[PDB]
């Protein structure tokens, strides 16, 4: 897998492939590895696929207590942190986790990275997974805060393209999402076969690539 | 009097009246109606209100595919045996691929039942309990008392009134026991049964309810417009 | 284990246990609460009965459970230390486990919960303790006062008192306190909460003990001087 | 030292239609290099138009299939005898599951039905409960050989319309239960010929609002 | 003394019945289910006018699909609510969907009875859950202390109920619309409470399949109130 | 089954009172005399074997019991009582003590440990007090010669000489006379003949007497030698003849 | 997790037209040494059903003691416990299948293979299997151990399939039975010449047969074979 | 069943008191007086056996005054067998405070402890409560010397001199109007002693029916000595103050 997130003066852009693997054996390549927490909250998927999804449902049942008892939505800190107790309950059981849960609250975007080795941290900029070494660069190059939503989204569009390519364990299609303080929002499933070639023609990048 | 401050204590006379007053709440609970032939088996209840805004009280419960039963008193109990019920007629099919004997669902019940009326701190249970079923024996009826005692007939009814139907079923007994092959005709035997208990009130399409099991008919409740046909 | 009901209803659908223990809190020395437009203050009774104290040392009324909440009472001042305990301990997991400071209304509730909990658990009593709690919400400016009492019940109050001749008090602010316009400065707020003690107290010396509150956790106790400057002006006043 | 895992061999099969789908598996038992049986079913009708197959090692799928029409049993008990909609047996699934996360059912799991729009759908689970909706997928030992194919025969994937040249992909029409059933026994018989624990025969159930119907086909006993 | 699981000779529990009693002391609330919606309102019944009265929590929401009135000894009720609220959540982990609103009730009444030397007494509070679902459409829920639970086409609890539910008797049908049956609701809650009816001391609420359980404004409250006094001045 | 009588069975009554405590000591009052005597070199307790029978071997029935080798107990009160407790006391003595300080107990603080268990039976649920009251006489290094006495409450006092049980007003009046704090153990011994005497209605002998002393070290009952520190134990109990040949001289 | 001490080895079985026939030795081996000669491995329960069981005698012994309290606990009010309600085959199994996987799961198994063979109360026969993982398979044909790999081979050729079954008679099946013995008693080193064989029929019920020999055994070719390759005295 | 034998040691009564607390406190209104002074310089302890006998070991005897610490000490007021199991568990919970944070436990805070243990008893568990008052005479670094009391309720409360068992209320009395705050140890002792000796019920106050004891500074430089008086000492000091 390839996964990542950042925040921006818009939101947060949460994007992720969609390959499973078993060993060199693609399980399959229509996997969802971005989770609905609720209409503010997405939680990102990255090592055990039934650690992740059981785990962040877990969460999510929590959250929606949460807004029950306290009639507020729970803020992304909060949230973050049930997961990293939860897990932390289980240290050393063999659990492998890599999460990223994102969202909007009442101070604004909010990016934590969560995994099941205990680490919770709060940044602005995030990758998980085998290919997150290879999306880094793109990112970090090209990442501002002043970033329209439209060259936002095809940043982590293309992040997640330049992981697909390299790593042998990403790829599949692409999943966009857009967190707003009205909500997230569904930016649509981009098959990677297809998205190359049209990035190599209008982009000009992956010359080496001949097509 | 001095002695029905606990289910621990006999009386001087060696009763038990704890468990006489769990009896009571049977009585003040509505008819139910229980009959069978070789082949079928078959419940009648006639459920109860609160007012005419409010719903009929709901009165048979299912246990298994082959086995069920209908409810006089507390229903709450009735759940709580019911649910224990469904607990050893599913542990029978898990462990052992065998359908619980009626005969051995009835020894359970009243076992279960008998531990509520030794013990310190703990209640009698408030409810009676007629239980079909059919099984590798047949067809099958019994009457559970919340005393303990477990009783298999032919025929029986409990609840308010439930002599009249109960006198019916007496004088009935060479005839519907031979009603074989007929589901609907032993039903009507069983909605002609309970209408013996009935006073100011008739058998309306909300206010009825049947439930039949037999050699090839799974445990099916028919409520609503489904016992219009025999009203 | 000590399993015994205690609390259980009577004929007429009463609860004697947790009415007695509202008989407990009646007995308890007066405490009364304010909230002006951008504060709250809590004012307690004290009996001077008890003279050759060491007041340096002796258990305050009021009590703080996070450096933004506090909690005075009336009752059995035993059973008190043991709401307080329990609420300060809910305050910190709180913070440690969801990342911000309790809510005033979270903490009035959980406490509340507590006080329920002991009606209708085995081998216990209620609490003999009606609770006055107080504060301001993180990064919020709204005054918020609220009301607990045995049978688990709470409220929200623009003022409200507890304890012995709580009757009294609270006749005296349902017709001094106005809604559309509360106390808009802290001198009117504690000028007004020194008023009502004053109906009741006896002495203005000792007797009478308050603390503002104000948001983001600024909270102060007044002195015996700073009070009796307050009790000397309201009665050069009312001599017209 | 005990080992309290098995392998039983076996493959599966579950294709999705757009009013009906499809759940195959062979009918061999084995282990190591022997034969237990020829004939012992590994598809089963779970109720509510839900069909189920754990494949694996067998006392572990026995135990989960017997778990989950336990489920439905109890299901209907507890909610007035409403129907199990095929997303919500999934979810209850991916529990049973992870019931056993450090003590894991050694089987991959495929579920069959009709979602609540009508429409064909097919489940699979990873053996700690990890689940997706698919409209294709084969699982078990020769899992690996069958689901290329169908890739290239379901959604017709590398396949473009010819004189274009890889500009324009074949377009997505829908199979038929006849020509799905053509896959589903091609795959058994490719399978058989290159997998020794794939052979003597194949049972397909197949699921429609009318109710769950079966087939048998025999395959090579070598 | 006496055990607290005592039948009495008329075969019924003591303690329940106690129970029973101290609910009839409780503040009034009433449910109309119709075929647009479900209805609850409650009266608030504060003891001070220096107690705010928007702090007065007697209609709670248990998931988006149900709502909970309550009456009685309302302390009582929200271990009653958090389990529900729990029962709820839980079900839509286990399942993937919303909680049937009699299986919802179902699940409290269970807790009603687990009383013995588990909880000391039975709970002292009715309530009226109110929900819809797919299979059984708009429903109305009576759950009572004894375990026992009725379904309604209209109810009423608390000191006013017997007066409230014989007008209930005369004034509900089956063709009743959700605007008509608010102001029913607003109607006999102004026949049996003490002070005068305002959008301060009552509150109204419901539930409808597109928007889910909603608590109503008190401004909005204020024109149906104000839309009732008019339409009764009419004739 | 299960105990189900967790609660308290003493209780304070209005007037402040804790009946079953007084009613304790009511059945200490009813129990036989027993004595202590506290001299310079040594301590004497003392008690009257009442035989329930005289087919009965009373040599079989022990009111005097070695606690440690250097501490030593008598009662007044109920008999059955009294063995559990010395049971208890002996056990105690080693698992809170003995086997965490290589060395037995000092009287004082055995005595603490006794009482302890006697108001745990005044406060516990489903129990009643102990019907017994104890003379606890020993002897330490650090704390000398030592005799205290202790009630069904679990309260404890030291003395120089005290009598507990049926005629124990009397004897406490006879012993007030008698003791000084220069008395030898042999007057000492003297003094507990002549104040049980008085007690006694029937035969008064060897047999019909129970007596022991805390003194000087018995190498002689050690039972082994070789060690030096370890010169053998203060308590001993004295025999038939022992007590008759006292008897001529008094 | 245990290793097993005391062994029996191939349990064998098969399906006829009227019924079901099982087979095992009468050894218990004690690894390589051929130590106990005198067990029975072959447990009857009722009139309907037998047991065969292979692996750990220790536990066989408390299997044995398992299905002889199961009948007495399905007597207990039970007036029809030597009719309609009598043990069934298919009841006997599933209940060991339930204890075998229990105990795989708690990592303290009952290391055994077993063959539970009978006929139902409607003439069916009934012939499972079910091991120390707990799992479970039936076949025309069973046997466990060696069985497995030699007697199957053999039992197969006269039950191929399920239609073969009605074509077999009970003189046919226990022929090839009792060769599949002799082939074991030829290769199997951990076998025995003594063996017991149970009939179950539909009609003429439960046959117990004890003290069976191998015979017709094929010997005398051996003394022709001289060395291992050159060598001709 | 047992129900049947059950007082109900923790229920309130239709006044909201609690039945045992009260006649507990009745109980402790018949023991022997004891008297707390907290000077400028120091804190007083003085209390009253109760009626004696010539053949009582006095040297060797204590039912009043106990060590906690080498910090703080307590009076004894009641049951004296109830009070040592309270003595012990406030000795190990001095020591348990001094190993956590290597530093002497505050008085306060010990105090709070044993009083929340005895407030346990009168609202869980059906046991009766402790019938035992308390007055703790300590010194710490926070607030110096510091004088408190505990009821059998639980609940403690600071003073600057107070009374506890027989005659409180003449004796409260007495010390209010003799009390001053600029007061000295030396004072404080006589202030004591004189109080006890109007309020006794005995003929006449003598050494071998009290127990005495001064928490001090007077210790060589700045630091803390508690002095349990002897039996010839408490004589000595009763002739000083001119009693005897
Ligand atoms: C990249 C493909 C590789 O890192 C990505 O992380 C995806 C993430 C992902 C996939 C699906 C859904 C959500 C997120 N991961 C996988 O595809 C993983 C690869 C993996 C297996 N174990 C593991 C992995 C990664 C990191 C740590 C550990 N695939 C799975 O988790 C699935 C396919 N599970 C299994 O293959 C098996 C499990 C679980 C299991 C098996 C196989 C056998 C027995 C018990 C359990
Ligand atoms: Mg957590
Ligand atoms: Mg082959
Ligand atoms: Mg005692």
């Amino acid at each position: 897998t390839t996964t990542l997130a950042f925040k921006f003066r818009h939101g947060v852009i949460v994007a992720a492939d969609s390959r499973a693997t078993a060993g060199a054996y693609i399980a399959s390549q229509t996997v969802k590895k971005v989770i609905e927490i609720n209409p503010y909250l997405l939680g990102t998927m990255a090592g055990g696929a039934a650690d992740c999804s059981f785990w962040e449902r877990l969460l999510a049942r929590q959250c929606r207590i949460y807004e029950l008892r306290n009639k507020e939505r729970i803020s992304v800190a909060a949230a973050s942190k049930l997961l990293a107790n939860m897990v932390y309950q289980y240290k050393g059981m063999g659990l492998s986790m890599g999460t990223m849960i994102c969202g909007w609250d009442k101070r604004g975007p909010g990016l934590y990275y969560v995994d099941s080795e205990g680490n919770r941290i709060s940044g602005a900029t995030f990758s998980v997974g085998s290919g997150s070494v290879y999306a880094y660069g793109v990112l970090d190059s090209n990442y501002k805060w002043d970033l329209s939503v439209e060259d936002a989204l095809y940043l982590g569009k293309r992040s997640i393209l330049a992981a697909a390519h390299r790593d042998a364990y990403s790829g599949g299609s692409v999943n966009l999402y857009h967190v707003t303080e009205d909500g997230w929002i569904y930016h649509g499933n981009h098959d990677v076969g297809e998205l190359f070639w049209k990035v190599k023609e209008e982009e000009g990048s992956f010359n080496n690539v001949i097509g | 009097n001095n002695y029905d401050g606990d289910t621990v204590t006999f009386s001087p006379t060696g009763r038990l009246f704890q468990v006489e007053y769990a009896l009571e709440a049977i009585k003040q609970g509505s008819v139910t109606v229980g009959l069978r032939s070789n082949t079928h088996a078959v419940l009648v209840a006639l459920k109860r209100n609160a007012d005419e805004l409010s719903s009929y009280q709901k009165k048979i419960i299912k246990c298994d595919e082959h086995m069920g039963l209908s409810l006089a008193g507390l229903a709450p109990d009735a759940r709580v045996l019911s649910n224990y019920l469904r607990q050893q007629c599913n542990y029978s099919s898990l462990v052992f691929n065998r359908k619980l004997a009626v005969e051995r669902a009835g020894h359970l019940l009243c076992d279960k039942a008998q531990k509520n009326t030794q013990s310190y701190g703990g209640r009698p249970y408030g409810v009676g309990l007629l239980i079909i079923g059919y099984d590798k024996s047949g067809a099958h009826l019994l009457e559970f008392q919340p005393s303990g005692n477990v009783t298999e007939l032919y025929g029986t009814a409990i609840g308010a009134r439930s002599q009249g139907a109960k006198t019916y079923l007496e004088r009935t007994l060479d005839t519907f026991i031979k009603i074989d092959g007929n589901p609907d005709e032993l039903i009507k035997a069983g909605v002609e049964a309970i209408s013996q208990s009935l006073r100011d009130e008739s058998l309306t399409v909300d206010n009825l309810s049947i439930a039949i099991v037999g050699k090839d008919t799974p445990f099916t409740i028919y409520d609503g417009e489904a016992v219009a046909k025999y009203i | 284990g000590y399993d015994r009901a205690l609390s259980i209803f009577s004929p007429d659908g009463h609860i004697f246990q947790v009415e007695y223990a509202l008989e407990a809190v009646k007995r308890g020395t007066c405490a009364v609460g304010v909230k002006g437009k951008n504060c709250v203050v809590l004012g307690c009774e004290r009996r001077s009965t008890l003279k050759l104290q060491d007041t340096r040392i002796t258990p305050s009324k009021v009590s703080k459970i996070d450096s933004h909440v506090v909690l005075s009472f009336s009752g059995l001042n035993a059973d008190s230390r043991i709401l307080i305990e329990k609420a300060r301990v809910e305050a910190q997991s709180h913070r440690l486990t969801l990342e911000d400071p309790v809510t005033v209304e979270y903490l009035t509730r959980y406490v509340a919960g507590v006080q329920q909990r002991y009606t209708q658990s085995g081998g216990v009593r209620p609490f003999g303790v009606s609770t006055l709690i107080a504060g301001f919400d993180p990064r919020d400016d709204e005054p918020k006062l609220y009301q607990t009492e045995p049978s688990g019940i709470y409220s929200s109050w623009s003022a409200q008192t507890i304890g012995r001749n709580s009757k009294t008090v609270r006749e005296f602010l349902e017709k001094n306190y106005d809604r559309k316009e509360p106390p808009a400065t802290v001198e009117e707020c504690v000028k007004l909460t020194v008023r009502s003690l004053l109906e009741v107290v006896q002495t203005g010396a000792k007797n009478i003990e308050i603390t503002v509150v104000k948001p983001d956790s600024d909270i102060v106790a007044l002195s015996s001087e700073e009070i009796n400057q307050y009790v000397t002006q309201i009665e050069q006043e009312k001599q017209e | 030292q005990f080992n309290p895992y098995g392998d039983n061999g076996g493959t599966i099969l579950g294709i999705a239609g757009e009013d009906f789908a499809v759940l195959a598996g062979d009918t061999r038992n084995i282990t190591d290099y022997s034969i237990n049986s020829r004939y012992e079913p590994k598809v089963f009708d779970c109720g509510d138009n839900i069909v189920m197959s754990a494949n694996g090692f067998a006392a572990d799928g026995d135990a989960l299939v017997k778990r989950f029409k336990n489920s439905v049993k109890w299901y209907h008990f507890d909610h007035n005898d409403k129907k199990l909609s095929i997303n919500s047996a999934a979810r209850n699934i991916q529990h049973l599951l992870y019931s056993r996360r450090f003590f894991p059912y050694y089987v991959y799991n495929i579920i069959a039905g009709l979602d609540e729009d009508g429409k064909g759908a097919v489940y699979s689970f990873d053996p700690v409960g990890s689940y997706q909706r698919e409209q294709c997928r084969a699982g078990g030992a020769a899992a690996s050989l069958i689901m290329p194919f169908l890739d290239n025969q379901v959604n017709f994937k590398n396949q473009y319309e010819p004189g274009t040249n890889g500009k324009v992909k074949k377009p997505l029409k829908y199979l038929s239960v006849e020509e799905v059933i053509k896959l589903v026994r091609d795959s058994f018989t490719s399978a058989t010929e290159r997998h020794i624990q794939v052979g003597d025969g194949l049972e397909i159930l197949i699921v429609t609002k009318d109710g769950v119907r079966k087939e048998f086909y025999e395959l090579k006993r070598d | 003394d006496r055990g607290v699981s005592t039948f009495s000779p008329e075969g019924r529990l003591f303690q329940v019945e106690y129970s029973l009693e101290a609910i009839k002391l409780g503040s009034t609330a009433i449910g109309i289910a119709t075929k647009e919606g479900v209805v609850l309102g409650v009266e608030k019944r504060a003891t001070s006018p220096l107690l705010e009265s928007d702090s007065i929590e007697k209609i709670v929401e248990i998931d988006r699909h149900i709502g909970c009135a309550m009456s009685g000894l309302t302390a009582d009720a929200r271990s009653m609510i958090e389990h529900a609220r729990t029962a709820a959540v839980t079900h839509n982990l286990y399942y993937d969907e919303d909680i049937n609103v009699e299986s919802l009730t179902q699940s409290v009444c269970d807790l009603a009875l687990r009383f013995g030397e588990l909880m000391s007494r039975p709970f002292g509070v009715a309530l009226l859950i109110a929900g819809h679902d797919a299979d059984d459409g708009y429903q109305l829920f009576h759950a009572e202390p004894s375990g026992t639970f009725y379904r309604y086409n209209a109810k009423a609890i608390g000191s006013g109920s017997e007066g409230a539910q014989a007008e209930l008797l005369n004034e509900w049908h089956s063709s009743l619309t959700l605007k008509e049956a608010e102001l029913l609701v607003l109607k006999i809650l102004k026949q049996v409470m003490e002070e005068k009816l305002d959008e301060n001391n009552a509150q109204l609420s419901c539930i409808t399949k597109q928007d889910g359980f909603k608590i109503y404004d008190n401004e909005k409250t204020a024109e149906l109130i104000k839309e009732l006094k008019e339409k009764e001045a009419a004739e | 089954m299960t105990d189900r009588y967790s609660f308290s069975l003493t209780t304070f009554s209005p007037s402040g009172k804790l009946g079953q405590i007084d009613y304790a000591l009511t059945a200490v009052k009813q129990g036989v005399t027993s004595l202590g005597i506290k001299a310079t070199n040594g301590v004497v307790i003392a008690t009257e074997k009442k035989s329930s029978s005289p087919l009965a071997m009373s040599e079989t029935l022990s009111k005097v019991s070695l606690l440690t080798p250097d501490i030593g107990a008598v009662y007044s009160g109920m008999g059955p009582d009294y063995r559990v407790l010395v049971d208890k006391s002996r056990k105690v003595a080693h698992t809170s003590y003995k086997r965490i300080y290589g060395e037995y107990p000092p009287t004082k603080l055995l005595v603490s440990e006794v009482a302890k268990i006697m108001q745990e039976a005044t406060q516990s649920g489903g129990v009643r007090p102990f019907g017994v009251s104890l003379l606890i006489a020993g002897h330490d290094e650090f704390n000398g010669f030592s005799l205290y006495q202790v009630d069904p409450s679990g309260s404890y006092f030291p003395w120089k000489a005290t009598a507990i049980g049926k005629g124990s007003v009397a004897a406490k009046t006879f012993l007030e006379k008698r003791w000084n704090d220069e008395l030898e153990l042999e007057d000492a011994i003297h003094i507990a003949l002549l104040t049980l005497k008085e007690s006694v209605e029937g035969e008064f002998n060897g047999d019909t007497i129970e007596l022991a002393i805390i003194g000087d070290e018995n190498p002689d009952l050690l039972g082994y030698t070789g060690i030096p520190t370890d010169k053998g134990p203060r308590f001993r109990k004295l025999t038939s003849q022992e007590i008759n040949d006292r008897l001529e001289a008094l | 997790t245990q290793q097993p001490i005391v062994t029996g080895t191939s349990v064998i079985s098969m399906k006829y037209d009227n019924g079901v026939i099982i087979a095992a030795d009468n050894l218990g081996s004690y690894g390589s040494l051929l130590r106990f000669n005198g067990v029975e491995r072959l447990i009857p329960v009722g009139d309907n059903t037998v047991v065969g069981i292979s692996g750990d005698i220790s536990d066989m012994q408390h299997i044995e003691r398992l299905l002889k309290d199961l009948v007495t606990e399905n007597a207990y009010d039970n007036p029809l416990a030597d009719a309609e309600e009598a043990l069934e085959p298919s009841y006997i199994f599933e209940y060991l299948a339930t204890v075998m996987y229990q105990r795989r799961s708690k990592m303290n198994p009952l290391w055994n293979a077993i063959i539970v063979a009978g006929v139902q109360s409607n003439g069916d026969q009934f012939l499972r299997y079910v091991n120390l993982l707990g799992v479970t398979y039936s076949s025309p044909t069973l046997a466990t151990g060696f069985g497995a790999h030699m007697a199957n081979p053999l039992l197969r050729k006269v039950v191929d399939r399920e239609s073969d079954i009605p074509k077999t008679t009970v003189q046919v099946a226990e022929e090839a039975i009792v060769n599949a013995m002799r082939v074991l008693y030829y290769r199997d080193a951990r076998s025995s010449r003594n063996f017991s064989l149970a009939i179950i029929d539909k009609n003429t019920g439960l046959t117990f047969k004890k003290n069976l020999q191998v015979e017709n055994m094929k010997w005398d070719f051996a003394k022709d074979i001289k060395g291992y390759g050159t060598q001709k005295i | 069943g047992s129900r049947r034998y059950d007082s109900r040691t923790t229920i309130f009564s239709p006044e909201g008191r609690l039945y045992q607390v009260e006649y507990a406190l009745e109980s402790i209104s018949h023991a022997g007086t004891a008297i707390g002074i907290m000077a400028s310089d120091g804190i007083v302890l003085a209390a009253e056996r109760k009626v004696t006998s010539t053949l009582l070991e006095q040297d060797t005897s204590t039912e009043k005054l106990y060590k906690l610490n080498d910090k703080i000490a307590v009076a004894v007021a009641g049951l004296t067998a109830d009070a040592e199991i309270l003595i012990n568990t406030a000795r190990i919970h001095a020591q348990n405070y001094l190993k956590t944070y290597n530093e002497d436990i505050p008085v306060e805070i010990l105090v709070r402890r044993l009083s929340d243990i005895k407030q346990g008893y009168t609202q869980h568990g059906g046991l009766r409560p402790f019938g035992v008052s308390f007055i703790y005479a300590g010194y710490d670094d926070r607030y110096g010397y510091q004088l408190y009391t505990s009821n059998p309720s639980g609940n403690y409360t600071g003073w600057k001199a107070i009374s506890v068992g027989a005659n409180t209320s003449a004796a409260q009395t007495l010390l209010q109007m003799d009390y001053k705050d600029d007061m000295k140890v030396d004072d404080a002792i006589e202030l004591a002693l004189k109080t006890l000796s109007k309020t006794t019920d005995s003929s006449a106050l003598t050494y071998d029916r009290l127990e005495f004891a001064t928490i001090r500074k007077g210790a060589n430089d700045g630091e803390v000595y508690q002095k349990i008086f002897k039996p010839q000492e408490i004589k000595d000091i009763l002739v000083k103050t001119g009693i005897t």
